[PDB]
């Protein structure tokens, strides 16, 4: 059936830094975005809606707003991939990513951000 | 959407 994996369930990650977590998902030849839906959530906050090719950015949580991007470019492998730049201590968390191409599923990942610390 | 996931629910907007 439709399933999607995670090569990593968990990332720790330095405050500041990027980020950029991913779900794989099944492709085949043509991927037809009209049917494709990629939705990335952490806790009650949206942070990706792409549906029919658009993100639809008036859902997103303020807290994302131009720090969360979907790398299309690598819808084409199967892979969505959520960037999050300058990660903030709020974003430890667990997040969801959701994948719809006629079947479709979801999976857990955790972040875990180290504060900054002076060796 | 709605769509339902091992008892999770995902829903549009």
């Amino acid at each position: 059936a439709f399933t999607v994996t995670v090569p990593k369930d968990l990332y720790v990650v330095e405050y500041g830094s990027n980020m950029t977590i991913e779900c794989k998902f099944p492709v085949e030849k043509q991927l037809d975005l009209a049917a494709l839906i990629v939705y990335w959530e952490m806790e009650d906050k949206n942070i990706i809606q792409f549906v029919h090719g658009e993100e639809d950015l008036k859902v997103q949580h303020s807290s994302y707003r131009q720090r969360a991007r979907l790398l299309k470019d690598q819808l084409s492998l199967g892979n969505a991939a959520l960037q999050i730049t300058d990660v903030k201590l709020q974003d430890a968390g667990v997040y969801r990513c959701m994948i719809s191409y006629g079947g479709a599923d979801y999976k857990r990942i955790t972040v875990k951000v180290n504060a900054p610390y002076a060796a | 959407f709605f769509i339902v996931i091992r008892d999770r629910v995902f829903r549009c907007g």
